């Protein structure tokens, strides 16, 4: 964002728009890197999930939400493993897990609207209910995203 | 030292050079010093290749995501929560100069996100709101079955007993309470649709008619154990739903309310960034060089004040390049800055609202301020009218710190333009009431008489008076009531309206003296002033004089009869020595005098001025035009006479037909008589009177200032000054 | 004075721009440069080569 600001900022030197430019678009094609499911795979194999990838592949990019549809919903199925455990571990008052469990909001709601299948799996896990009591949650920032999940699964799927 | 406006200030023309880094950050503290006018630079440039074209619609569009939270705002409970202070931080920036930094990127950054979290959040709430109701009529609970308004069940089920001739069991009940209609977008009464037929293709036309009369049916068990199910899951899913409605409803207003906190600080800014980029457009910027450079209108004497806040922005920023301006004397006209008070704000701006008074001359805002209450209050005196004036007026002063954090209205709009105006202007009314004797045109006793009445009046004989004394301000009472009093105002007024309006003459006419002397104009001043002063004085001022001098000479003491007025003024014109009764010695010798004098002054007036002619055609029209339109002044100034009239007679109906008729018998009823009719006569006296006619001689006094008084030395139109400031304007509409 | 300073403005902000241009006409001269500099250099490391392989 800060160098989408920068080039949108109208900058007098010509060397100066130039290397805005190219570090536009090599910030770009770090964008576009960042989008493939294969590194969303790896991220969500392990813990600490990072912010670049869930905003296209659960998203825009429809083909990773696809392939996490692959093994009777094996992604969402792990995601809400991850959050399961997050919540009972009882730590979710620390930043760094309370941006995980953010992330991790984030990405069971877009594949919620995506599949309403996995809807009946969240409820034989749990996950209804956990996202029910996280709504609760004193992180606002977490918080938001809860709430957001929470009108999503109850808007679309349990209607 | 002071810097005060007879007609205006030296101002100059001053051109800017500045580097391209500080050129937004002095714009911003410029708009918010507020002192210079910039000039055309890139006019010819058009709109739509302009060189800020892409900021100016990115703050387009956040204004309009600020008009979409204000939407919010007044759809839901909260207005304007820093409105207390958001607008005394925005009225404090004069003279404090704000720092306004670089964060505007994260301003439309941050409200974008705002924005499109509020989009998603009424998405979410008006999807949940008609999940809920739809809910609710599912919960109803006791073949098609269904729910419909409870008015339109007899007729559903007429004609579903017409059109299916055949039998059919239909068991209808009333909801137990109203339920939000979702197409009528009200909380309408229901009503059950459970029916019972048999046949397929009968059951889908039931279905089908049930349908088009915006009924909604859910497919409830017969079974008592299957219905039971279905409630306990509708219910547990209805819990569900309740409990993130709260958490969603809680969110979105929490939301609200922080962005009211601080969303009118934001708009204020973002317009003042709006007039920033504007005037940045509107400078001379060129991307090859140095960015910014431009041009602009500044008083002279606030040049040093202008650079001295440049350069103490330099030392606040980090940039160590010069900024300094020049002045740059063109021959181009120069603009009009006139510095006011609020008790002359009004007062000049309804002055010049006829014209703009170009220079360093001398202007008619000044006089205004004193002519314009005393000629309204010479058409309107009285005390009562003036009273309730001045206390609207006053009551319109010391709140007037509530007032200017609120809009007046359209019914106070004007009358908070003229705020102070109508102050002074009762004042005035205060002391032609109190020379006017009447109140409510009844006359006061507060000084004895001195007109004696005979020591035995037969009752119902005529009563002469002889003066016995003088009064010493204002009428003698015991002119009140009488047959002879109203020619006696007539022939007062007529001399008194006449000698203010001759006074008024002679006050704009010395305005064009000393306006002419303060340049060379040397020509213009004989070709002009001399000549018509003479004409002017030799008739109507002679005029005036032997006014007075009729006054002062006891006519009926000294045996002369008093001449006819309007004969000595006119048969000069016919011819002089023809008079019957001299006013004084040597009277025949003046007439022939000056009567050649204001004879010899038109040709003065047609001729010194056009040498060298060809500027002679607008000489003569000139000269013609101010002759006629002199007469025409002087015969206007006899209004002021009838407006008087019109008041004072219109009070003193107005009086006799309600407050001489509210005593009445003085009975118990009369008790009633007397409070209905003096509230119809206050009704009258207030919206009647010194609304209508109080506004009609307060804008017939403004004729005066119209034409009579800046007609005479309002030599024409100037260029306004308008220097780019921000003003705090449409702080939630626009 | 008003003009001259105006004048001595346009005067500074053209030799600005000519002394970018001359920076960037060096920097086009320092690519050319470059290109000889490394056709040189093969040219360099074929004969050392072939002195190599002689030697061998």
């Amino acid at each position: 964002p800060t160098v989408q600001s920068l080039s949108e900022r109208k900058y007098s030197d010509e060397e100066l728009r130039q290397d805005i430019s190219n570090l536009k678009e090599i910030l770009e094609n770090e964008y576009q890197e960042l989008t493939s499911f294969d590194e969303y795979v790896a991220e969500l194999d392990s813990k600490l999930l990072c912010w670049s990838p869930p905003h296209v592949d659960n998203g825009f990019w429809s083909d990773n939400i696809d392939e996490f549809k692959k093994d009777n919903y094996k992604i969402f199925r792990q995601l809400i493993e991850l959050l399961q455990a997050k919540v009972r571990n009882g730590d979710v008052n620390a930043k760094q897990e309370k941006i995980i469990i953010q992330v991790a909001l984030n990405d069971i709601t877009h594949v919620v609207e995506l599949l309403p299948e996995s809807i009946d799996v969240l409820d034989k896990t749990g996950g209804k209910a956990d996202i029910m009591e996280l709504l609760n949650h004193s992180d606002s920032r977490v918080k938001y995203e809860a709430l957001k999940a929470t009108q999503a699964i109850i808007g679309y799927t349990f209607k | 030292k002071e810097e005060a406006i007879f007609r205006s200030a030296e101002m100059a023309l001053v051109q800017f050079y500045i580097p391209q880094e500080i050129s937004r950050d002095s714009a911003y503290t410029l708009g918010q010093l507020g002192l210079v006018q910039f000039r055309d630079l890139n006019s010819k440039v058009r709109a739509f290749q302009r060189t800020f074209v892409n900021e100016i619609r990115r703050l387009d569009n956040v204004e309009r995501q600020y008009r979409y939270f204000y939407s919010l705002l007044k759809k839901h409970d909260i207005k304007l929560y820093e409105g207390d202070t958001d607008k005394y931080l925005d009225g404090s920036g004069e003279l404090y100069v704000p720092p306004s930094g670089s964060v505007i990127d994260d301003y439309v950054r941050n409200a974008s996100y705002l924005e499109e979290r509020l989009i998603q959040m009424e998405d979410a709430t008006d999807q949940i709101e008609v999940q809920k109701n739809d809910l609710e009529q599912y919960r109803f609970i006791l073949y098609v079955t269904g729910v419909i308004a409870r008015d339109k069940v007899a007729t559903l089920e007429q004609i579903l007993w017409r059109v299916l001739r055949g039998n059919l069991f239909f068991k209808t009940v009333e909801i137990e309470q109203p339920v939000y209609d979702v197409k009528t977008r009200e909380y309408k009464h229901k009503n059950a649709f459970i029916v019972f037929s048999h046949g397929d293709l009968i059951i889908k036309r039931i279905r089908k008619i049930a349908e088009s009369l915006d009924a909604n049916l859910y497919d409830v068990d017969s079974s008592n154990e299957g219905r039971s199910q279905q409630l306990a899951k509708v219910n547990k899913n209805l819990s569900d739903l309740y409990t993130v409605l709260k958490t969603t409803s809680t969110t979105l207003e929490s939301e609200l309310y922080a962005i009211a906190k601080e969303l009118d600080s934001w708009f204020q800014d973002v317009t003042r960034e709006k007039a920033i980029f504007e005037i940045l457009n509107k400078s001379n910027y060129d991307t090859n060089r140095k960015i910014l450079i431009a041009e602009g209108w500044i008083p002279r004497d606030e040049l040093a004040t202008l650079q001295a806040r440049l350069g103490e922005m330099i030392a606040r920023l980090g940039i160590d390049v010069p900024s300094i301006i020049q002045v740059l004397d063109t021959n181009h006209t120069p603009p009009t800055f006139h510095r006011t008070n609020k008790f002359t704000a009004g007062f000049q701006s309804i002055c010049d609202c006829y014209g703009i008074a170009q220079y360093r001359e001398i202007n008619a805002g000044l006089p205004t301020i004193v002519t314009f209450p005393f000629m309204f209050a010479i058409m309107f005196g009285d005390m009562g009218h003036g009273f309730l004036m001045t206390l609207a007026a006053l009551s319109l002063v010391l709140n007037e710190k509530k007032i200017n954090k609120m809009k007046r209205g359209e019914i106070f709009d004007m009358a908070f333009t003229g705020r102070y105006i109508i102050l002074l202007m009762g004042v005035f009314s205060m002391y032609t009431g109190f020379l006017y004797n009447d109140i409510f045109s009844k006359t006061m006793t507060i000084f004895k008489s001195g007109w004696k009445w005979p020591d035995h009046w037969k009752k119902g004989e005529s009563i002469t008076a002889t003066s016995v004394g003088t009064y010493p301000i204002g009428l003698d009472w015991a002119w009140h009531g009488t047959e002879n009093a109203l020619l006696f105002s007539n022939s007062y007024k007529m001399k008194l309206s006449i000698l203010m309006g001759f006074i008024h003459m002679t006050y704009s006419y010395f305005f064009s003296l000393a306006n002419h002397l303060y340049f060379n104009s040397m020509i213009d001043i004989i070709g002009n002033f001399i000549p018509g002063l003479l004409f002017m004085q030799g008739i109507f001022g002679y005029l005036s004089v032997c006014i007075v001098y009729k006054w002062a000479v006891d006519w009926v003491k000294d045996g002369k009869p008093a001449p006819g007025l309007l004969n000595m003024l006119i048969n000069m014109f016919l011819s002089p020595g023809t008079i019957d009764d001299e006013l004084y010695p040597h009277q025949a010798k003046v007439q022939v005098f000056l009567l050649l004098m204001a004879l010899v002054c038109i040709p003065w007036l047609l001729l010194v001025k056009p040498l060298h002619g060809d500027i002679m055609i607008h000489q003569v029209i000139h000269t013609i035009e101010f002759c006629l339109n002199c007469v025409s002044h002087t015969a206007s100034y006899l209004r002021l006479w009838a407006l008087s009239l019109a008041h004072a007679q219109l009070s003193s109906v107005l009086w006799t037909m309600t407050i001489q008729i509210a005593f009445g018998f003085r009975g118990f009823v009369g008790v009633f008589m007397t409070v209905a009719l003096f509230a119809m006569w206050f009704a009258l006296t207030c919206a009647v009177l010194v609304l209508m006619e109080g506004t009609s001689a307060m804008l017939h006094s403004l004729r005066l200032h119209w034409v009579e008084s800046m007609s005479k030395f309002f030599v024409g139109e100037g260029l306004p000054y308008e220097p780019f400031a921000f003003e705090y304007k449409d702080m939630e509409v626009a | 004075s008003q003009k001259n300073g105006i004048a001595t403005l346009l005067q500074a902000e053209k030799e600005a721009h000519e002394i970018v241009s001359k920076a960037r006409k060096y920097r086009q001269d320092k690519l050319k440069q470059a290109k000889t500099d490394a056709a040189k250099e093969i040219d360099s490391y074929k004969i050392q080569k072939d002195k190599e392989l002689k030697e061998f």
